[PDB]
């Protein structure tokens, strides 16, 4: 019914020492079934980096959505887009279905390639945009990832130490959500390389 | 139309040891946005080395304690001054909570103490008498925020062994309660950050074979 | 319906009007509101008809038989047995009562009893649906131990403005005096207080 | 939840997951969802897990009651029917539970009674309970027979909660086994869920569309 | 309509489709084939609420062929499924939105691989090795989650499929009357006369 | 009443000359000189402010514009033109940008905006 | 279950250093009509308790009679009624809590929100809550209704925890509490300016003052404020 | 949330908390809810908090253009127009609750709007789920003639009574100081009453903790030479 | 439960009882006999909701059973159908009604005649030649209104039943996994085990 | 909310009170309710504070571009123009307003709008809430032709006795005069009408 939470899966993001890492499960499923244990929900355009969670038909139909809006901005203004600016361009997308939104929970994660700062960002379903510098949590176990990073989280983290950080998090949250697991993601990200790594966690 | 069922918010946190157990809980009670109390004690000695909280809707809690203290001195009285054990103390309960089966006590109890062997025990229970023996428990508003972290930082859930790659687990290796009581007070900590209903103040009872001791830490009070 | 029950230097007048309404149907225009308890213990009825009937029916029993081993009962007394009644049936009836009565002793006394079941002693007190439109009349206009005439025409002024905008009171405007020197019945025309 | 039995030439196989959830949230991942109500009945945990607790430890009450007045061992009949009537008297006080009452008695042989709380009792070889039970009679109903060794019977009833485990989003955390002979139930231990499944797809070959 | 299955083998995809046409009280047909050809090499099965079902699956028939024709070139079972989830994605928020759910099974000339996409009427996609539709994966996945092996032949996914409908007839309460299999591989699509 | 010319008056003649084009840039030709010079450090734009009278106020007649905090603009030709072109370029710099991007347009795009609604007054009815 | 007809809106209190304060205003209102003016919404029982209530008044006259019922019971048969054997503020307040639990559990409660505020026989002073439902709990400052949300907040800059409460004269709390009881006429608007105030002391005893006023008023500022935005006129 | 605004001797002040929560969870510890319409005219909103950041950023947008067509600095007056008439076509479908001050030729000014669009005039106001406390201190402590240290301190109290007291505010102060004449200050975390202490832990895992199946590098880069 | 049907033929009774126990989504149980033996010639098939059928044929079988050993007697099967009419007419004004209906097959020794009574939930009582429950009468009653015959042999009932069972087995969209017959005659009840 | 507006012997004079709730809450204890759509032409506004602020905004721009072509409005023409808007909004709308003017032809005027969206023109007219309490006392104590200090004595006895009895109603008393002489404001506090 509650239409955030039949397919479940989660995605968090945190800052660390000149690196970005965003994450999040393979679960896709239908309420109690599981479907598809390959389902991503992290896509990047250009080295801009977005999670989405909640309704699987908005998450596929977001991701081309954006893909459609940063190509067309990168032909007009000559360069790839940057994470402050796509996340402003998020948010303007998401409110134009003000009153008909979009049932997601997207996480922009990346590092402005002129000024070398790590940006993450939040919204929810409407645009609202929550510009944290410690983590962004999303997904039908928000509330356990809100406890783990909480916990875990340190600032100034170097990106082979963020990447355990963020991993058991995400792990041990997932664990204690019915609609989120079946493998898992992480991105490591850093100004000019970025390393992708799945997780080996339960299958239940 | 009358609603007899109130949420009074606060957050609990029943741990066990190996000779020892604790169980932790807020002082903060609420009503929706506003603040009753900064400090309302919550979790109980009940007598025989036992302590309990019965989190959720107070005025279901207290009458619970209070009922389960009663228990405790006609146990007494009917069985020659007899010590009830945590495992008889959990049946009974039971038998209280199921009793109320269909206007069930709005609570979520956990009790703590020492089994007879002297290591260390904690039970929980659903508000209609359903109970089980456990390591680890939070209850209530930000159980959710804490028992994830409890799975990865007590039972190592998720946590291998550097060097092996996922193929050797991190053994599971017995905690103090000083090690323990750090954990207790990170998990409120980090509750009272992110969830609006937890703060003000902590309050741990330690139970071990000498008895039962208390422990008071502040709380961010926004 | 428009009720009221005022004290004055001599004891008690109560006042109410006459109509009672089936939805807008004027079921009986010449209705009797102003009903006998005890011999100079008298009560305003509000609300459901068949509710302060059959309140009032049983407080007149309760009354009998407390005179009959007691002796006569105080004002205060026919009011605390009406609050019993109101109070412990709140769930099944709608019944609004003001309650007025003349000892020796204690002279003109008035109490009003709305749905709540509560007990207010007052040196008077409207009620009824028509009450509402002469809150601010009878607070500026009331005085204490005003004399009979005074009190008379006070009552027949408050009531004819709470008929005139009040739809469903109107028809007459009754009255019952309750002296020393005994029980008085008034009646008023609509000739006589709508040219007011 | 997933909970199955079924009978066979050298007893009862009970076998049943550990997961316990409110909504999404995973409240547990080690419930017991046998209840042993004496050394030779078993109970499995359905619907409400008060209710399954309170009234089948209430039964082994009864059940020793009984034996302790006929002198004699219970019949899995008796036992079923005494629960079932009990529930039945509750029926539409909103009483939840779905439960396989499990033994091994002389008279009888080895007896699987499915007892409900709309007051249903059905005597079977094969049952399986729970929002997983559909993924478990998959992998019962293409392997069961009658002259399964009390070693591969085992197997099969921890392979059908994986089975469920993996699907179910409602079923996981551990299998529990159960085997129930005339003598009594003897129990075969808690299997992680987790370890049990890469140990289990990589030993069968099973699960190719899962990346270990 | 009920029972839709699909299992993508070695170098084929199979999709088995129920007969049975209920209108409430009465099966009204017994040999309903839930299936249309949208181009040689790719087969489209579904089911979901009455009309909406074959009207929706004809108007994507229409549409596919009508690109065949005008580029004279058969899209790829990826480029077709694309525009399936997007019609369903453009229908979920309609007035009315079509109540269909699809199983899309073809095989690709260029890559020379079989492919089998699932998508239902919100307009969720998902590539997968075998899949189904409402009810029909509860019975049946967990067959599937143990049997299946990627290099299966066309006779073994068959063998496989038997047992998956085996296990629907004896657990489904409603009689779905059998099932139409029909296979896709490179040679085009055929149907399994005997089944 | 209904705007009628629905058809375009800039046509190309026989010689492939679009007039209308042409003429638009001969009236340019007798506006007052403007000028811009770009520097390493910056940019600098000048025209003169042609008063009409001696007791008109010429602060009032602004010929450089402020078209956003980082963007301005100057004019030879047409005044009126021009001071419709600043409030479209104004607008067009919030509501195909600044709303969408949180952020201000770079000049180029901003310049290309402009320069599509002076080809739309070329093609259009 | 009933619904509440004639209330009494917020009730206040605070502990100080020797003792503690309550107060409430003297309106019983029937729904947005002010219909009574001379309730009187503070019950004191005995020389060393007061007992606030709030809510329905026809179930607060039920609790006043069962208070005033109280005194009389323990006077039967207790020659130390008037000394060891009197009523405590703590016997009180648990009798009151058993009974509103009761009925609550009984589907059938007393439509109140009630602090018993007073003074124990050791000096220690005593302020508990229990409404309608039965919960109960005790903090330096207590309130009902709208005083929960507009003079807990005020009272608690005064006594901010438990070690603020020595330090609390009363002059200091009556003063708070007056305040608050302005302001709640300011935003209250079922509240009356007219209003009771009870101070129990473990040394000067019960002081109870009737027909006390909000004054000190600010309403001059009124006379620049026009219209809604753009008028000036 | 607790806003609020206050009016003092040469210009107005508004302040605000900075918590934003998701039911009882809180998302941002350290949110910005003090918002820019022009320069000098400043609001803080409640509410549906995506709504009262798009119709600020919109009439912001239009007063910007507004400003630039009239030649003249924006009036909080059009600001207060705008934003009424915007939010009554929207029935309260938009649950934009705002605080609006600002100052200009005019003189200084302060307004509050509600999500039906009916506005109101006032020399102290206050709005959101600790509205209550914060007016609370403003009723007890306002007066007329504040100077501009009084009224920040006066307006920032008024915030920490709905931090500490109201469950949905919390966390730090925001202020903007707006005087007539001058360039109006925004005050970013005047006040930091809630830093969390340090844990009793360091929860940094050991590397190599996590179990790993597949590592690759992802091409961010565009498409090469060569 | 699903269907039963009834038919009193010459010399005996023959009643047919579907075998499945569907619980919503899965059949717990393809062999399930819903019938019990009231006395040696009086047999009750049953349907209706779960708990409830049993509980109130088992409830009937130990009042008639008591009957027979305090009499030494068996009650006729009007007497029987009477008795349990009562005990329906009785349970529909009652706080929590019994939902289950009846077919009573008996065979009168006194009278040698067999005997169909139809009786619902509501203690409508009906004797007949032949009868159902629910749903089953909508698709049998027009095949046994052209075939049946009063005079007709055991054997040809149960040909005539066979179609009745065919006809559900194509137009229901429910399977009912077949159904247990059971004939009541001057020798008592037998199982027909090949059916 | 209490709002009223009478006609006197030198023009019409607007009362009010000042209170806002949101609930039980009182959201502006000094609101101004006598707005101003032209020179000598005012409303008393009551229902949703939104609807009659809106329909205020756009009679007072009609009222604007009327006199810019046609001169100075009667106030019969702006009664009109409320109407127009409450009646054909009716759905939409929950506003109660009392339409106050004065010309130099027809002097004093007061027209007042219901919830339907009719019209009445009245000597006095009396809305909000408050209203409903002091029916009886304006009935009774209204005369025509009166001077500006007793219409100011008679507007603030009955807000008096509005604000005393309904809770909705409070804080001060607002007053706006108009007269051939030209535009006043009174104010009124506390202190001074709840002694009265
Ligand atoms: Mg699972
Ligand atoms: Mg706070
Ligand atoms: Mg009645
Ligand atoms: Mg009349
Ligand atoms: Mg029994």
């Amino acid at each position: 019914s509650d239409p955030s939470s039949i397919n479940g899966g989660i995605v968090v993001a945190m800052t660390g020492k000149d690196c970005v890492a965003i994450a999040c499960d393979l679960r896709l499923g239908s309420q109690s079934l599981g479907v598809s244990n390959k389902f991503e929900k992290i896509f990047h355009y250009g080295h801009v980096f977005l999670g989405i969670t909640g309704l699987a038909t908005d998450v596929t139909t977001l991701n081309e959505m954006f893909r459609y809006k940063t190509n067309l901005y990168k032909l007009k203004e000559e360069r790839a887009i940057e994470p402050e600016t796509f996340t402003q361009l998020v948010s303007s997308s998401l409110y134009e279905r003000r009153f008909g939104p979009y049932f997601v929970g997207p996480v922009v994660a990346g590092i402005n390639s002129k000024s070398g700062k790590p940006f993450i960002a939040g919204f929810d379903l409407i645009g609202c945009i929550d510009e944290a510098k410690d983590f962004i949590v999303s997904g039908t176990a928000s509330d356990q990832l809100f406890g783990m990073c909480e916990s875990l989280y340190e600032p100034n983290l170097e990106p082979e130490d963020l990447f355990e950080t963020i991993s058991q998090a995400l792990l041990n949250a997932a664990d204690r959500d019915a609609l989120s697991g079946w493998g898992a993601v992480v991105y490591i990200i850093k100004k000019d390389e970025v390393v992708k790594r799945y997780l080996k966690m339960r299958q239940d | 139309q009358f609603n007899p069922y109130g949420d009074n918010g606060g957050t609990i946190l029943g741990i066990a040891g190996e000779d020892f157990a604790v169980l932790a809980g807020d002082t903060r009670n609420i009503t929706d946005y506003s603040i009753n109390s900064r400090y309302e004690p919550k979790v109980f000695d009940c007598g025989d080395n036992i302590v309990m909280s019965a989190n959720g809707f107070a005025a279901d809690g207290d009458a619970l304690v209070k009922r389960f203290k009663n228990s405790v001195k006609w146990y007494h009285f009917d069985h020659n001054d007899k010590k009830l054990s945590i495992n008889s103390a959990a049946r009974n309960i039971q038998h209280l909570l199921y009793g109320k089966r269909f206007f069930p006590y709005y609570v979520h109890t956990i009790i703590a103490g020492l089994d007879e062997d002297g290591k260390g025990a904690v039970y929980s229970f659903d508000p209609v008498g359903s109970y089980e023996r456990e390591q680890c428990r939070a209850g209530g508003a930000a159980a959710s925020l804490i028992m994830p972290f409890l799975d990865n930082q007590v039972n190592f859930k998720n946590q291998y062994e550097p060097g092996t790659n996922g193929k050797v687990k991190k053994p599971l290796k017995y905690l103090s309660v000083e090690e323990v009581i750090k954990l207790v007070r990170d998990s409120f900590t980090s509750a009272t950050e992110r969830h609006i209903q937890v703060g003000d103040g902590l309050e741990i009872l330690i139970v071990t074979k000498d008895g039962v001791r208390k422990e008071f830490y502040e709380l961010k009070r926004d | 319906t428009s009720i009221m029950a005022v004290t004055f230097k001599d004891g008690v007048i109560l006042g109410a009007d006459s109509r009672t309404t089936t939805g807008a149907y004027i079921a009986n225009r010449v209705t009797d509101k102003l009903t006998r308890v005890h011999d100079k213990i008298w009560c305003c009825r509000s609300g459901s008809a068949a509710d302060t009937q059959a309140i009032a029916d049983i407080v007149q029993y309760h009354l009998e038989l407390y005179t009959s081993q007691y002796g006569t009962p105080s004002t205060e007394t026919a009011a605390s047995v009406f609050k019993e009644l109101c109070y412990e049936n709140k769930d099944n009836l709608t019944a609004g009562i003001i309650v007025a009565g003349y000892d020796d002793k204690n002279k003109g006394e008035v109490y009003t009893i709305p749905l709540g079941g509560s007990v207010h002693k007052l040196p008077y007190a409207i009620a009824g649906s028509g009450s509402t439109f002469i809150y601010g009349y009878c607070d500026k206009n009331f005085r204490e131990n005003m004399s009979k005439e005074e009190t008379v025409d006070f009552i027949k002024h408050s009531l004819s403005q709470a008929i005139k905008w009040d739809g469903s009171s109107g028809g007459v405007i009754r009255m019952v005096v309750l002296t020393a020197a005994g029980v008085e019945r008034l009646i008023f025309y609509p000739d006589e207080y709508e040219q007011l | 939840t997933t909970t199955l039995a079924f009978r066979f030439q050298g007893g009862i196989i009970v076998a049943v997951d550990s997961r316990a959830t409110a909504g999404n949230w995973v409240a547990s991942q080690t419930v017991k969802k046998v209840i042993e109500i004496n050394p030779f009945l078993l109970g499995t945990i359905a619907g409400g897990a008060a209710d399954c607790q309170f009234w089948e430890t209430w039964l082994g009450s009864q059940c020793r009651l009984h034996e302790l007045r006929e002198k004699e061992r219970i019949s899995v009949a008796a036992a079923s029917k005494i629960l079932s009537n009990l529930v039945y008297q509750y029926k539409g006080a909103g009483l939840s539970m779905g439960t396989m009452i499990c033994g091994y008695t002389r008279k009888e042989g080895p007896t699987i009674y499915y007892v409900d709380s709309d007051g249903t009792r059905l005597k079977g070889d094969i049952f399986c309970v729970g929002s997983g039970q559909t993924f478990a009679y998959g992998v019962l109903d293409s392997n069961y027979k009658w002259d399964l060794s009390v070693e591969d019977a085992l197997y099969l009833g921890k392979r059908s909660i994986l089975a469920a485990a993996h699907r179910d989003a409602y079923s996981g955390g551990s299998v529990n086994l159960y085997h129930v002979t005339e003598d009594g139930w003897i129990y075969h231990g808690n299997h992680d869920v987790g370890e049990l499944f890469w140990k289990v797809k990589e030993e069968e070959g099973s699960f190719n569309n899962v990346i270990g | 309509m009920d029972i839709i299955l699909g299992i993508r083998v070695q170098d084929s995809v199979i999709l088995a489709s129920s007969k049975a046409v209920t209108r409430g009280i009465s099966v009204l047909k017994d040999s309903d084939d839930k299936t249309r050809q949208l181009s040689p090499h790719t087969l489209m099965s579904f089911a979901g609420e009455a009309g909406d079902t074959v009207q929706f699956a004809e108007y994507i028939q229409a549409n596919i062929q009508l690109y065949s024709i005008r580029e004279d070139y058969e899209l790829s079972p990826q480029a077709v499924s694309s525009f399936v989830r997007q019609e369903l994605a453009k229908s979920i928020r309609s007035r009315r939105p079509y109540q269909v759910n699809v199983l899309i099974g073809g095989y690709d000339k260029k890559k020379n691989k079989p492919e089998l996409y699932q998508i239902d009427y919100l307009g969720t996609k998902v590539e997968l090795p075998y899949g189904a539709h409402g009810y029909s994966g509860f019975y049946t996945f967990s067959l599937l989650d143990h049997h299946y092996r990627p290099d299966m032949t066309t006779e073994e996914g068959l063998d496989l499929l038997k047992l998956c409908v085996q296990e629907l007839e004896k657990r489904m309460p409603m009689d779905f009357k059998g099932v139409i299999v029909k296979i896709v591989d490179k040679d085009g699509i055929r149907q399994v006369d005997d089944f | 009443m209904t705007d009628r010319y629905s058809f375009s008056l800039t046509t190309f003649s026989p010689s492939g000359k679009l007039g209308q084009i042409d003429y638009a840039l001969t009236a340019v030709k007798q506006g007052v000189t403007s000028l811009g010079i770009k520097a390493t450090n910056g940019v600098v734009i000048a025209t003169e402010k042609k008063s009409s009278s001696p007791l008109a106020m010429s602060e009032t007649l602004s010929k450089v514009s402020l078209l956003t905090p980082d963007i301005g603009a100057v004019y030879s030709g047409m005044g009126p033109d021009y001071r419709v072109l600043v409030d479209k370029s104004r607008k067009v710099a919030h509501t195909s940008y600044k709303r969408i991007y949180g952020e201000y347009p770079p000049t180029k795009l901003l310049v290309s905006e402009v320069a599509k609604i002076m080809q739309e007054a070329t093609q259009s009815g | 279950t009933q619904q509440p007809i004639v209330t009494g809106t917020s009730v206040i209190s605070m502990k100080y250093d020797n003792g503690v304060i309550i107060a409430a205003d003297n309106l019983g209102s029937y729904g947005s009509l002010l219909r009574f003016n001379g309730v009187e919404r503070l019950i004191p029982v005995g020389d060393n308790t007061v007992v606030g209530i709030s809510g329905d008044i026809s179930d607060m006259q039920h609790i006043e009679r069962l208070l005033k019922d109280l005194v009389t019971e323990n006077a039967y048969d207790n020659p130390l009624a008037d000394a060891e054997e009197a009523l405590e503020p703590s016997y009180i307040f648990e009798y009151l809590a058993t009974v509103m639990y009761q009925r609550r559990s009984k589907m059938n409660p007393l439509w109140n929100a009630i602090i018993v505020a007073g003074v124990q026989s050791n000096g220690d002073q005593f302020l508990r809550y229990v409404n309608l439902l039965g919960v109960t709990y005790s903090s330096p400052t207590l309130a009902t209704g709208f005083g929960a949300h507009m003079a807990n907040p005020l009272l608690r800059k005064v006594v901010d925890r438990e070690s603020d409460i020595p330090k609390t004269t009363v002059q200091v709390a009556e003063e708070a509490i007056v305040n608050a009881m302005r302001v709640l006429y300011y935003r209250d608007a079922r509240s009356s300016r007219n209003f009771s105030l009870a101070i129990i002391d473990k040394n000067t005893g019960l002081t109870f003052k009737k027909n006390l006023q909000v004054e000190n008023m600010k309403w001059d500022f009124a006379k620049d404020i026009k219209g809604y935005g753009t008028q000036k006129i | 949330t607790t806003i609020v605004g206050v009016k003092f001797n040469n210009g107005v002040v508004i302040a605000a908390d900075t918590r934003s929560t998701q039911g009882p969870i809180v998302a941002d510890k350290n949110c910005a809810k003090l918002h820019r319409i022009s320069p000098k005219i400043w609001c803080a909103g409640a509410g549906t908090a995506a709504d009262t950041e798009a119709v600020t950023q919109l009439i912001g947008s239009n007063i910007e253009l507004h400003s630039l067509y009239t030649s003249r600095e924006p009036r909080v007056v059009s600001a207060l127009q705008m934003l009424k008439q915007h939010l009554f076509k929207y029935q309260g479908h938009i649950g934009a609750y705002l605080i609006v001050a600002g100052v200009d030729p005019t003189g200084s000014h302060l307004f509050s709007i509600h999500a039906h669009g009916s506005t109101d005039v006032g020399y102290y106001l206050s709005l959101g789920s600790g509205s209550l406390a914060a007016m609370a201190v403003l009723e007890s402590h306002w007066k007329q003639d504040l100077t501009k240290e009084e009224a920040i301190k006066l307006a920032s109290d008024a915030i920490q009574a709905g931090i500490w007291n109201d469950l949905g505010s919390g966390s730090n102060v925001d202020v903007c100081v707006m005087e007539i004449g001058k360039d109006a200050e925004y005050l970013r975390n005047y006040l930091t009453p809630n830093v969390r202490e340090e844990k009793q832990k360091s929860y940094k895992f050991p590397r190599g903790t996590t179990a790993v199946l597949k590592e690759s590098i992802v091409n961010i880069c565009d498409i090469q030479e060569e």
